[PDB]
RNA sequence: AGCAGUAGCAAGGAG
RNA sequence: CUCCUGCUUAUG
């Protein structure tokens, strides 16, 4: 800020003055400050000791003046004894020496200014310059031994200073000797050419801009815009057409999470405090889970490719009963993580052309499309549902608290943590948590070697701190040079239940054997399936604990709005008697709800953000941005707002766009669909 | 039984029940491959909606121009997005905007800008994002793309000694001027430039591809300018961020108070019969409809009355987007029928290999061809992400300000791409003409509002800047989570940040209380996961805690202990602002205290309490001017022992301070100190032989 | 070093041709870049990497001759310390770390924290002795304001605090001594006398000065009074739809010019070679002149 | 094979 | 399709 700087070196009311000579002088602006600290270098030299006897002062100030009393006081004051000009109007007169007395102020060495003065006045005037650097370079005449030198030095390493700090190096330039740009040669004809098409050059356009005045024939072409339009909005109340999706009717999408989540069958045992290592983890449980009774038949079930698993799983099943993980290399691990495929990237310096051999091009396609999934609703149910091993997300502990309202976080947080530790999500969570730390930390490790990570978790059972063991995962040599690589996962999974060859379809189901269980004895199967994860997906999984900040978030903003609105504490209570409409059934919707407590809609909202944290593709996204707008009509609907939409054809071009096979999106689009007819018994603006 | 969460939504609002539906704890989309494909997609998708034939051949550059600017050719599907602006039209919106408000307006704000463009340093051009260097013509900070352009300057001819904006300015105008620029190749070759090739590589723009942007099915490309642009981007910044924020419709820089007081405002000015309804608009195609000829007809005319410096200062930035070039990423990718050999063909060579390509490639290069370079692509009317953001909300508050003439207008509030407009009239035909005409000024000045992404109701329920408001109450910005936990420097400064992360989210966005307490347990529980520090009641025995659970019989007091140390958690929500230590040196012991706090440690020696600070080791896969430019970094910050805290002032010399520095305090130490010959009169020689072989 | 080793660092490191290109020759607004150049792009996932760094054995780059002078190779059971790799710089394990917290030595150094963090431990104190009481559980809402937050009793404008930590620790090449700045200069000779001698480094003196005396400006949403001691304890206060509180309660010299042979006699003895004559002043970052002191 | 979606990874060199 | 190559000891 000029006036601020302005006001903090130079004085209150003299920029008041220097202001009113730039109103006298022209469009200028840098000249305010040099003509600022010009006046108070006069105010410096002609103020205390000005020729005391006989007050009439020695210095006649007529240059920083209005500028209609010069001529008059120069010849009130030149009446008496009569002077002769120089060939330009003097800045002070004087009398006790009986001449002029002009006053300059310099940055540089004051040599070339004083030779210019001296090519226009000579010496025959009075030339008192002033230089900020401490240089008195001046006419011979000079002042005495006053301290108008001394401070008017100090005011000038002052004011130069000033100029130091903020870097004002090209701002005191007189006029004479800034506001010129460097007119080039190449780019006054590049603005030239860049006008728009009735225009000739710059110059004609900037006159014709500066001489600008509109006109009320713009009506004229904004009617005649209107008049080309031929668009209508479009009403809900008469033309309700929130017509139902269209999910695709194809073949049902897999099974496509990474790990196995209901169909799992683990085999524990009390957990060591120095046996930690997951590799000693993999052979505690190598005594532990019996491999010696772990017989595969060469013969899949179905798949595809069934020797070599067979071949890898005896391969790795003598290997780690040799306690070492690292496979030999063999045909096996060289056919199932891939080593020697890959393309040959080679540059633009040789070709070796060739008459219509190896001839080469490009093709892309795309994703393929699936259908409606039916296996998910039952995967969803059990992923809310209790099952006896307590805590299994390893939580930290509780502060100390005040008589604040941490009493109130403190009840918020022992009750929804008490209530989602002990459902599976959390066994989830601590599944990709501890499998997917171990294998990101073997990723670092060791590049370039095959290892054999378990995959496990920990959790307390009868009070007593357990771990479990649900397969055997190999990694991939990853190289991972970006965030992307996708090095290849090998996983051997252990279940308890038939498979299911339309949902299980990126399976090779092996049948393992028997295994005892208390309540007679069941069957083992033993599944496969090549994989692959990716670095930043490593740590997008590997950090899948912050899950409940959303979820109690969400929860707390329900309860603080509730209060909010009651006025009241009112919360232990409102946390049993308040019910929330969820799980509509099978056979019927209309108006059949199933009214719950809030513990299992916590219980759900934590299921639902553990499901977008496993599934995030582009597709979820671009469905999320097109549900809430839906969702923004729904509330329209609530009110009965009478909102209205411009175009309903592409708005569902671009929802059916962008769904294609993800089953998230799918399973959120067709309870989207029912949500429009549970909306459809009470509000009209749906369809059936 | 069947199970639905959206059913949520049928007893609450959409202020609660929106976080809900927010994908914001999953893996953000990224790219793949090359970034061309989306680039060409963005060029002749501007040259496709440009209406235009008209072209005029350009003497200067080798390639032709298309006009953009009062040349129509008016198809029938108007709805389909138009790139032309009229001049008259706009002009006459800035007649009519500044007859609102005041009559000296652009005069005053001219000179507000005018006054803080001479009062600023050039290094304010280092403090931004990742630009293009044309050196290696790679992307580089903004810092050693400055180094490589001053290097070039006092590389080709003479030294520089401009310490300002403006000479700056005037001397990249003077390297236009300049017949051939030598600088350094590859080890340092200097290589020389002619003069075309200088103005074909300032005029140069890089596109990638945007990483992380939650929320579009297809990717976006954004693009970053060189450095020789930047500048006087600076300037119409400064001077549109002036003008936006003497505004009163504009959002820029508090988002919320001010459309309380527009509802308040125009709710309070209806008639009997009248009524509002609010349209929540989003433009699409943003990026490629807002020319930047129009930009050179209104800096014209802001700067009609300013000066003659700033006159001709602004209107020149839009000239370079006027012709500017537009990188073609790196190519494409062949391949053979077995899929085993496939060979990479770069930008360069794609003129040529014209026929290995597909149908959507052939389809976007065939009409993309006659504008194209031997290694870039032309383009005179695009805006892409990366440029004037402050300066078309100018454009959006010039249209809702507008003046048709019953008693039927709008007003409403305008953003990046955001719009809100509240309309107010007395019949829905008439609504229908009222919300028509601003389709047709938006559609005659340049703006095309997307007819798909556009509701409205008769009461507020509209959306601006993802934060839905409802009738009464308010939502907030859904926060990213994975900035919660990116500090990653030291054991004392990964909870600290992550306290002041939890405070200016508490104190900015709402995050209510239970939910930070859960966050800070969580953060809490991956710190105390990431350097494998568990409390001493914990049966965890690894490389750590085994030296903790032996040395716990010698601590007096349990709660002394630091987290990083073994300790647990005395922190709070109230104790968010004070870090751990600070909470806890009033409770260790006095061995404990002296033991942690030696300044004598082996791992701090070679903005919290430093007791922990260790460096990890660098990396094992430009060396030598680090080397050189560091060893004055040390050198003169050995000279000035308090330097780093105040600007560096003086540009007279360096070393002739330094050497009476050494003078000064040798002589300092000396006349009352030392006194002793050899010492004195050593320094004396070495100071004189230094400065005898420096000045020579 | 104790400057008599700058000197010869400083002949046998300018002897090359482009370095005197460089300084007094070249661009001195570019060591402001030269401060920050290095080549630390972005490090877009930083605690990723402190992960990998702490998943090695010895990620630690820690110095060799102090805990080789008080350390000990390894501990009781097989718990690797050290390495005898590559400059004189070792690495080492965090349980090293711990090992020193719970085996070192110790030094008195309680007044030194005690004071240079005086802000927070004024925080500490006043954290302290508060008094909270009921909630309200009601609706509020007020726009933002510009509000400073810190019970500073001086209130400077962040334009004076660096000028002064340079007008005390350093006085040669800080600053002007401007017109805002009498009033300053008797807190300057009230502060000469505080710190004259310590054992704290310059940075950390700049850091207690620039943080006990500033008064922090923001722009946050506030409700109710604006006292500024309660509004460092905004996030805790109030949020949205809740509310608690129940709080009841010496140099006058000149100079002159240039010329004269003045005697080699700097500001360390310019008050008794100081009165009547023409002695020179090496002001700081170049401007040195002669004095003469005026009365 | 697989990850993945509008294009890349799935080691490198020589024949 | 054929032929030749490598260290990083991982603990809720």
């Amino acid at each position: 800020v000029i006036r601020e700087i302005a006001k903090r070196f130079l004085e209150q009311a003299t920029i008041n003055i220097a202001e009113e000579v730039v109103r006298e002088y022209g469009d200028h602006e840098r000249t305010m400050i040099s003509v600022g600290v010009h006046f108070q270098a006069c105010c410096l030299i002609s103020d205390e000791y000005t020729l005391e006897d006989e007050t009439t002062p020695r210095y006649v100030l007529l240059e920083g003046l209005k500028r209609q009393e010069a001529i008059s006081k120069q010849n009130n004051i030149c009446s008496t004894l009569g002077l002769e000009p120089l060939r330009n109007l003097a800045d002070i007169f004087d009398r006790k020496t009986r001449r002029f007395l002009e006053v300059g102020i310099t940055k540089r060495e004051s040599d070339e200014y004083y030779q210019e003065k001296f090519n226009k006045i000579g010496n025959d005037m009075d030339i008192h310059v002033f230089t900020y650097e401490g240089k008195y370079f001046s006419n011979n005449p000079n002042g005495l031994e006053d301290i108008q030198k001394t401070r008017i030095f100090t005011f000038l390493s002052f004011v130069s200073d000033e100029l130091r700090k903020e870097n004002m190096f090209t701002e005191m330039y007189v006029t004479e000797e800034e506001l010129e740009m460097y007119k080039s040669k190449l780019f006054i004809a590049m603005r030239d050419e860049s006008v728009p098409l009735p225009y000739i050059n710059y110059e004609h356009l900037r006159t014709r801009c500066e001489t600008f005045k509109r006109n009320q024939a713009e009506c004229e072409a904004k009617v005649a815009d209107v008049a080309s339009r031929l668009k209508i909005k479009l009403e809900h109340l008469e033309e309700n057409k929130l017509r139902p999706l269209e999910i695709p009717k194809e073949k049902e999408a897999p099974y496509t999470h990474k790990f196995l989540m209901k169909d799992a069958w683990f085999f524990a045992k009390p957990h060591d405090s120095e046996r930690a290592q997951p590799q000693q983890i993999l052979y505690d449980f190598f005594e532990a889970a019996n491999m010696g009774f772990m017989t595969t038949s060469p013969k899949p079930i179905f798949g595809k490719q069934g020797l070599m698993y067979h071949s890898l799983w005896g391969q790795t099943k003598r290997a780690i009963k040799d306690k070492r993980n690292e496979l030999e290399p063999s045909e096996q691990r060289d056919f199932l993580c891939g080593i020697g495929r890959a393309s040959k990237k080679i540059q633009e310096d040789k070709w070796q052309e060739s008459r219509e051999e190896e001839f080469k091009q490009e093709e892309t396609k795309g994703a393929a499309k699936r259908g409606f999934p039916t296996w998910f609703n039952e995967e969803w149910l059990w992923a809310m549902r209790d099952s006896k091993i307590g805590d299994w997300i390893p939580m930290a502990e509780m502060p100390p608290c005040k008589n604040e309202m941490e009493d109130y976080a403190k009840k918020m947080c022992e009750e929804l943590e008490s209530k989602i530790q002990g459902t599976n999500c959390a066994r989830e969570m601590s599944k990709l948590i501890h499998t997917i730390g171990s294998l990101h930390t073997e990723c670092r490790n060791f590049p370039g070697k095959v290892k054999i990570v378990p995959i496990y978790c920990r959790g307390t059972l009868r009070g007593e701190s357990t771990d479990c063991l649900f397969g055997i995962a190999i990694k991939g040599k990853s190289h991972l040079n970006k965030d992307d690589g996708m090095y290849t996962v090998v996983t051997f999974e252990f279940s308890t239940e038939e498979p299911n060859p339309s949902k299980h379809e990126k399976y090779t189901v092996f049948e393992a054997g028997t295994v005892p269980v208390e309540a007679k004895e069941k069957k083992l199967f033993l599944y496969c399936r090549t994989t692959g994860m990716s670095k930043l997906k490593n740590d997008w999984f590997s950090k899948c604990r912050r899950c409940l900040i959303p979820t109690m978030e969400t929860v707390e903003q329900i309860v603080l709005k509730e209060c909010a609105l009651k006025e009241e504490n009112r919360v232990s209570e409102m946390l049993e008697n308040k019910r929330a409409w969820i799980a509509h059934e099978n056979g019927e919707n209309l108006t059949r709800l199933v009214s719950t407590k809030l513990k299992d809609l916590c219980r759900m909202l934590i299921v639902t953000q553990f499901y977008y944290c496993i599934y995030n593709d582009n597709q979820l996204e671009g469905f999320c941005n097109e549900q809430k707008k839906f969702l923004m009509f729904l509330q329209a609907d609530k009110d009965s707002k009478s909102a209205f939409t411009f175009n309903q054809k592409g708005l569902y071009e671009k929802i059916e766009e962008c769904i294609v096979s993800n089953p998230l999106c799918i399973f959120l689009a067709d309870r989207l669909n029912k949500l429009f007819l549970v909306a459809k018994s009470n509000g009209a603006k749906y369809f059936e | 039984m069947e199970i639905n969460p959206y059913l949520l939504m049928l007893n609450n609002d959409i202020t609660s029940m929106i976080s809900l539906t927010y994908p914001y704890t999953g893996a953000p989309p990224m790219s793949h491959g090359t970034s061309t494909k989306y680039s060409m997609e963005t060029v002749s998708r501007t040259y496709s909606y440009s209406r235009t034939k008209k072209e005029v051949p350009s003497g200067i550059f080798p390639i032709e121009r298309r006009k953009f600017c009062n040349t129509i050719e008016d198809k029938e599907n108007l709805e389909k997005p138009n790139g032309n602006v009229d001049i008259n039209f706009m002009l006459s919106l800035a007649e009519m905007l500044e007859e609102k408000m005041g009559k000296g307006f652009f005069k005053f704000c001219a000179n507000e800008a005018e006054a803080e463009i001479l009062k600023m340093h050039f290094s304010k051009l280092t403090e931004g994002r990742q630009t293009y260097d044309w050196t290696s013509e790679r992307n580089m900070p903004a810092a050693t793309a400055l180094q490589l352009t001053v290097d070039a300057i006092q590389e080709t001819q003479g030294t520089f000694k401009g310490t300002t904006m403006v000479e700056y300015c005037n001397k990249i105008l003077e390297m236009m001027d300049w017949p051939e620029v030598k600088f350094k190749k590859v080890t340092l070759m200097i290589t020389k430039i002619g003069r075309e090739e200088f103005i074909k590589r300032i005029c140069t723009i890089n596109t990638m591809a945007k990483d992380g942007e939650r929320g579009k099915y297809k990717r976006r490309a954004i693009a970053t300018p060189g450095m020789g642009i930047r500048p006087f981007s600076k300037i119409v910044e400064t001077l549109a961020q002036k003008i936006c924020e003497r505004l009163a419709e504009s959002g820029l820089p508090e988002k919320k108070a001010k459309l309380k007081t527009t509802v308040s405002s125009t709710n309070s000015k209806l008639q009997e019969g009248q009524f509002m309804v609010n349209i929540t608009g989003d433009n699409s195609k943003w990026n490629e409809c807002q020319q930047p000829e129009a930009y050179l007809a209104m800096l014209a005319y802001i700067t009609k009355d300013s000066s003659n410096l700033m006159k001709d200062l602004c209107s020149v930035a839009p000239t370079l987007f006027c012709n500017k070039y537009v990188k073609m990423g790196q190519g494409f990718r062949a391949k053979n029928k077995r899929k085993t050999k496939e060979i990479v063909i770069p930008a360069k060579k794609m003129k040529e290999r014209k026929e290995l390509m597909n149908a959507e490639w052939r389809d976007l290069f065939e009409t993309i061809e006659p504008y194209m370079d031997g290694e870039c692509c032309f383009l005179g009317g695009g805006m892409l992400m990366g440029m004037f953001n402050m300066l078309s909300t100018v454009f959006g508050v010039m249209t809702l300000n507008y003046r048709e003439e019953r008693n039927c207008y709008w007003t409403g509030l305008q953003s990046s791409d955001d719009f809100v407009l509240f309309c107010i009239s007395r019949t829905w035909p008439e609504m229908e003409m009222t919300i028509l005409k601003f389709i047709a000024v938006c559609k005659l000045m340049g703006i095309n509002m997307s007819l798909e992404k556009s509701y409205g109701c008769l009461p507020e329920l509209f959306e601006f800047t993802s934060m839905f408001f409802s009738g009464d109450f308010v939502s907030n910005i859904a926060l990213e989570l994975p900035a919660f936990t990116t500090a990653g420097m030291n054991e004392g400064t990964d909870f600290t940040a992550a306290m002041s992360v939890i405070r200016t989210n508490m104190i900015n966005n709402g995050l209510s209380p239970g939910t930070a307490l859960m966050a800070l347990r969580i953060c809490l529980q991956e710190f105390r996961a990431t350097y494998r520090v568990h409390p001493y009641d914990s049966g965890v025995k690894n490389h750590r805690m085994k030296i903790i659970r032996k040395f716990i019989e010698t601590i007096e007091n349990k709660d002394g202990l630091l987290i990083s140390d073994g300790g647990k958690l005395m922190n709070n929500i109230s104790s968010l602002h004070i870090p751990e230590e600070i909470l806890k040196e009033d409770l260790m012991d006095p061995s404990y205290r002296n033991r942690v706090f030696n300044p004598r440690n082996p791992f701090t020696q070679f903005a919290v309490v430093s007791t922990h600070s260790f460096r990890t080791r660098s990396n094992r896969t430009m060396a030598l001017e680090e080397k050189r430019y560091q060893v004055v970094c040390n050198m003169y910050r050995s000279v000035f022992e308090s330097a780093d805290v105040n600007t560096p002032i003086g540009s007279m010399s360096m070393g002739e301070a330094i050497e009476a520095k050494i003078l000064d305090r040798a002589r300092t130490q000396f006349e009352n100190g030392i006194i002793g010959g050899e010492e004195y009169s050593e320094i004396k020689r070495l100071i004189e032989d230094a400065k005898r072989q420096r000045l020579s | 070093s104790l400057l008599l080793t700058l000197a010869k660092e400083y002949a046998n490191l300018t002897k090359d041709k482009k370095s005197c290109k460089l300084l007094s020759q070249g661009t001195v607004s570019s060591y402001t870049t030269f401060k920050k150049w290095t080549t630390s792009r972005k490090e877009k996932n930083p605690s990723l990497r402190m992960r990998w760094a702490m998943g090695s054995k010895f990620p630690i780059m820690a110095n060799r001759e102090i805990l080789e002078e008080a350390g000990i190779p390894e501990q009781w059971e097989g718990i690797d310390l050290w390495s005898k790799k590559d400059l004189g710089m070792v690495l080492a394990s965090p349980a090293a770390i711990t090992y020193w917290n719970f085996c070192g030595p110790g030094v008195d150094n309680s007044s030194v924290i005690k004071d240079v963090y005086k802000a927070k431990f004024m925080k500490k104190e006043r954290w302290r002795e508060t008094l909270w009481g009921p909630m309200n559980f009601e609706l509020v809402g007020k726009q933002r304001r510009v509000v400073e937050t810190q019970p500073v009793e001086i209130k400077l404008n962040q334009k004076e605090i660096k000028e002064l930590t340079m007008w005390v620790l350093f006085e040669d090449e800080a600053n002007l001594a401007s017109k805002f700045i009498q009033e300053n200069f008797s807190l300057v000779l009230s502060l000469r006398e505080l710190y004259k001698g310590k054992a704290v480094n310059k940075d950390v003196a700049a850091f207690m000065i620039a943080h006990q005396f500033s008064p922090e400006k923001r722009f946050l949403p506030t409700f109710g009074p604006i006292r500024p001691e309660r509004m460092e304890l905004l996030h805790c206060l109030g949020g949205d739809f809740w509310k608690i509180e129940a709080v009841t309660a010496v140099e006058g010299f000149q100079v002159c010019e240039y010329d004269p042979r003045a005697p080699l006699i700097p500001r360390r003895d310019l008050r008794l070679i100081g009165f009547g004559k023409k002695v020179r002043v090496f002001v700081g970052q170049g401007q040195e002149k002669t004095l003469v002191r005026t009365s």
